[PDB]
């Protein structure tokens, strides 16, 4: 009838690393979709989700890991910034708009919204209070006011039609590095049960999402060359200094998490990118010595002494 | 109040006394002047109006937060704030923030400033006492960067009427 | 089936000079979308565009490179201000409307616009944390939050119908002379990969822009002339000293980039432009000397002492 | 085919006294119209108009110059004022309308509109960044990166289809007292190619624009006397006396330009508009006794002693 | 703190004492008062508060980066920002800059000025004591602007207390 939550983290699993806890936390909500629903009509409705609060840094899956699971469960999903509904003026600019995208995009399937709509509310702890410089404090906690009816239960009017929102899977996310999540609402607070633990990448783990999840940017990089008649092999070496460089630059620099393997690669395959249709028939050996010459060295300097006396 | 600091053998000290005094009158003995930041990985000890001390280290430790807790960076970030045309209220304190790379002293004004060479900062009405203490002890001796702190702030409590006996001595191994 | 790097950088040759970086930039980027669609359903839905930040003083190419691409691809293309999104009040004021915008100059070509239509935010380094006058910042970095939807890949609804902006490419521009890139937000940061630098403009650039590109000023003013019955020829040294008083010009006082050139051509070309049309059958030869004649002798002062004691 | 530049000078010289400057500034501009679309697929899009920017006082002509060469070129035509889009809340606030509000003039005829259609962009100067009292000049500089758009080529959205805006001819104007034309954005300066200047109007114009002009002040008035058949004449005195009145108010209070003229008039005609009914088969004779009498003495005061010490 | 600046043979130099000092006690005696702006081709010099010359620094910048970095035209947009009704917040610092074409004072109350003749500038509060030893120094010997420089600051710290001799000399070839 559906996978059971072994199965869905082993779905996961093949392309995310490591956030056991989110995996295990998502399977068992998207399990429970299927376990009321074999219930009778009085529980049936009165079993809502148990909605998620996501706590970990930039970068590191918190969105993945909710897209992949609404894609394996064919789910109508729908991402949006809790901060873009700080100020409103217009119809569009209201939260309510949250459920109308969400129903234009799986074409009006009222059923389908209802039963197993999910909700990624990203950045929920920008709306909070924190630091000094909270000019509009009432605005953000305006917003957290705006959710309230959407995560406790409401019907929102579509030009498809009327849609309740009871049994939508709210996930919401956030670093909380200033704000914790005590400082959310008491209402949203009680109605975000389950709090899972993203923690940050380290090389190790980038060397693992280089090659080993499925269309992984190593696996990208190969077909795309092959289309040019090209053939590239990437050694384990070459992996391992393109993962380092990678944690090192978010280290030393901004942390951008796992993107910053995109940035890497781009300033890696730059050359071969540009040259494949040149070099046809031909196979490229990207080994640790080629990696060192493409990466250059050291991003560039570190200053910053000439604001200090 | 007098808070002092030393960098020496690999290891970052910062102590200070516990007096807190209204005018001429103590009122606490025993206060902690000096406190660990970001996951207890930084130093940070301040001097001057208790409210004004408190907000500058808050203030402080959101910047640690939203960087990677680089001490350097986050002191620039933080000035940079006075240094506008929104002329952010300026506080009447000073801190002294350290961990396994650099140690330096913030304002309430708004600039940060780096130590000499022997590694030594030193703040507050008893700052200058236990900053001499200190520059001799490392130039003419081989006790620890922990003994020199303790033996510096001592002395210092015995010059100025602000700055008691009651320490509290944080290091970085 | 398609242009490659090469021949790509070859065709903007025809009406850009200098700016090799950047044009080999683009041309990368515009052969990867004949790359994937090569590639297999699971495999070609996963890659996506590699997006460009094209840092650069004013008038030296940034949007030419941009706009003739776009033109040599037959690609849905579409140029706004970062700026224009400030702060918003009705529908047309958010940054959705980019995807309407560019679907509305396609006649609605759904699959057009999300399998290769172009998109160029111009001066993004406006919507920064530039200056104490930082009135409304919370605003700028709004936008940026409002951008990230649409980079990060999202559907907007258009009357048109749903599109998705999953492969859509994005430039980005800016001359970033008291900002810089590693300013913008994180997210925003890791989905602009590359970043080429545009240089300013000499003299001696000036003077090819003159003649070498397809439909050069010096041609176009040829042909004008020519409608009149008039037959004109610039010397050698009559376009090097026009290019000599435009890059002066911008020196001395407000650098706006080869734009000058226009401006000094109208301030050249005065004359003949009026009589022509009592000068047919006629030829005229601008050289040297009718140059320095109609381009009159420095500008018009340097005066600013005025304010100083 | 169409008027040459020195056609359409003669054409103008009926209904504009002096500005012999704006005058050749724009009949090259309209000759070129005509010069391109004389050209060749490729370079014909190339081209692109050279706009204007008038510098001169109130009330010397700026404005008719620009309206009365589209009357000669049956051009769709619109005036608007640089600052009625300081601040936007609604569709019908952004320049977009610009285009809509011309389309709309013209019956929706796209071809027209795109080929010829001309714009007056009347007090850019206010736009600008002037005196301390510069409340919101974020608001300024914004509609002059709202224009940029319309000036640089886009294509804009009618209830009568996509207008292209790439060769439409742009006049702008202003006094310029206290900002220069160096003020405006980059960008904006090297999209407005040529500047020519209008000068003031003295007592010796005045007497001219009183009669030559077709259908001038002094015509105007015949012919409605006329109808009430009465017959009236201006003598060469008279014709003088009101020109001399004119700019002698203008001088010694607020500075109006030629619109003095018929403020002036108003107060001489007074009389006769009134009695005409009752004077018929008479005729009026109104020479510089009649003036005298009619203009009275001094406009009013020059109070002013009463705030200083 | 003593900043000066003498050009003279093509040549253009501006520096600094390295006292920085806290009341009557010295805090570092090690600062660079002295830096480059704009791609190092401008040289600038500052006294006063701390943290109000960095910002008068800072501030400064940003201009040159609006302009082709034209000294002359800097100065005059950022003094204008003071002639204006927004009392924009006034600065208790100077700065003297120069370059291969001129040399200004600018302050930050809002007003640029000129040499005189023997271009020749100097600030802080040993600034005249620089001052005369220069003109001296220019009026009467053959000796390099650099050499001018050097002189002259030690001689002015030797007679202001706030003014050391850990100099910083920057001169544009
Ligand atoms: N743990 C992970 N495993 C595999 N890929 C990851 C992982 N974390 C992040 N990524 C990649 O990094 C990019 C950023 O993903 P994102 O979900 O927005 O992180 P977050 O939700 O914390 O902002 C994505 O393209 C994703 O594929
Ligand atoms: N490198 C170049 N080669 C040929 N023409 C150029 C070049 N740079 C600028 N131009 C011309 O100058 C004008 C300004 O172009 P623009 O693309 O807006 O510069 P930017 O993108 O930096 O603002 C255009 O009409 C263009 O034809
Ligand atoms: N040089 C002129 N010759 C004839 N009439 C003029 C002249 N200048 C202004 N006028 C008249 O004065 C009035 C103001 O015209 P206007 O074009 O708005 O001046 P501007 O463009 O400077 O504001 C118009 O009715 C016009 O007929
Ligand atoms: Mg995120
Ligand atoms: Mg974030
Ligand atoms: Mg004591
Ligand atoms: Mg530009
Ligand atoms: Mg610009
Ligand atoms: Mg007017
Ligand atoms: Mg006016
Ligand atoms: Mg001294």
């Amino acid at each position: 009838s559906e996978m059971t939550p072994r199965e869905i983290v082993s779905e996961l699993d093949q392309h995310i690393i490591g956030q056991a806890d989110a995996k295990r936390a998502v399977a068992i909500a998207l399990r429970n979709r299927w376990r009321r629903m074999q219930l009778q009509e009085p529980l049936r409705h009165e079993v809502t989700p148990k909605n998620i609060l996501m706590i970990g840094p930039t970068g590191v899956g918190k969105t993945e890991i909710a897209r992949r699971l609404a894609k394996l469960a064919n789910a109508p999903f729908i991402k949006v910034e809790a901060t873009k509904f700080t100020e409103v003026g217009y119809v569009g600019k209201e939260v309510d708009s949250i459920i109308r995208d969400l129903t234009d995009s799986a074409g009006g399937a009222i059923d389908a919204v209802e039963q197993n709509g999910i909700v990624f509310i990203d950045e929920i702890d920008k709306i909070c209070k924190k630091g000094e410089y909270s000019g509009a404090d009432v605005s953000r906690e305006g917003v957290q006011r705006d959710l309230l009816p959407l995560v406790e239960g409401s019907t929102v009017s579509t030009k498809h039609g009327m849609v309740k929102t009871d049994h939508i899977l709210f996930i919401a996310s956030g670093a909380f590095q200033v704000a914790r999540p005590s400082d959310l609402i008491p209402e949203l607070q009680g109605r975000l049960p389950i709090r899972v633990e993203l923690t940050a990448l380290s090389a190790a783990d980038f060397e693992r999402i280089l090659t080993e999840p499925h269309a992984s940017l190593t696996e990208q990089y190969k077909a795309l060359m092959a289309t040019e008649g090209v053939n590239i092999a990437f050694t384990t070496d070459a992996v391992k200094k393109i993962a380092e460089a990678a944690f090192r630059v978010n280290e030393k620099t901004e942390n951008i998490g796992a993107r910053r393997l995109h940035t890497v690669m781009e300033r890696l395959m730059d050359k071969i990118s540009f040259s494949a249709s040149d070099m046809n028939g031909q196979t490229v050996n990207i080994d640790a010595a080629y990696v060192a010459d493409a990466l250059g060295e050291v991003v560039e300097n570190e200053d910053l002494s000439r604001f200090i006396l | 109040t007098t808070i002092v600091s030393v960098r020496r053998n690999g290891q970052v000290v910062v102590g200070g006394d516990g007096q807190v005094s209204l005018g001429n009158t103590v009122m606490k003995g025993n206060a902690r002047k000096v406190r660990r930041l970001y996951n207890g990985k930084v130093l940070a000890g301040f001097a001057g109006g208790t409210a004004d001390a408190f907000t500058l280290f808050e203030l402080f430790e959101r910047k640690l937060e939203m960087h990677q807790g680089h001490l350097l960076k986050s002191a620039v970030e933080l000035a940079k704030d006075w240094r506008t045309d929104r002329a952010l209220r300026k506080l009447e304190a000073m801190l002294i923030v350290a961990d396994e790379k650099e140690s330096l002293i913030i304002t309430g004004i708004g600039d940060v400033v780096q130590p000499e060479e022997d590694q030594i900062l030193a703040i507050g009405s008893g700052g200058n006492y236990a900053l001499s203490a200190a520059r001799a002890l490392v130039e003419n001796t081989e006790l620890s960067a922990h003994e020199i702190v303790e033996k510096s702030l001592r002395i210092a409590g015995d010059i100025c009427v602000f700055t008691n006996t009651n320490f509290t001595i944080e290091e970085l191994p």
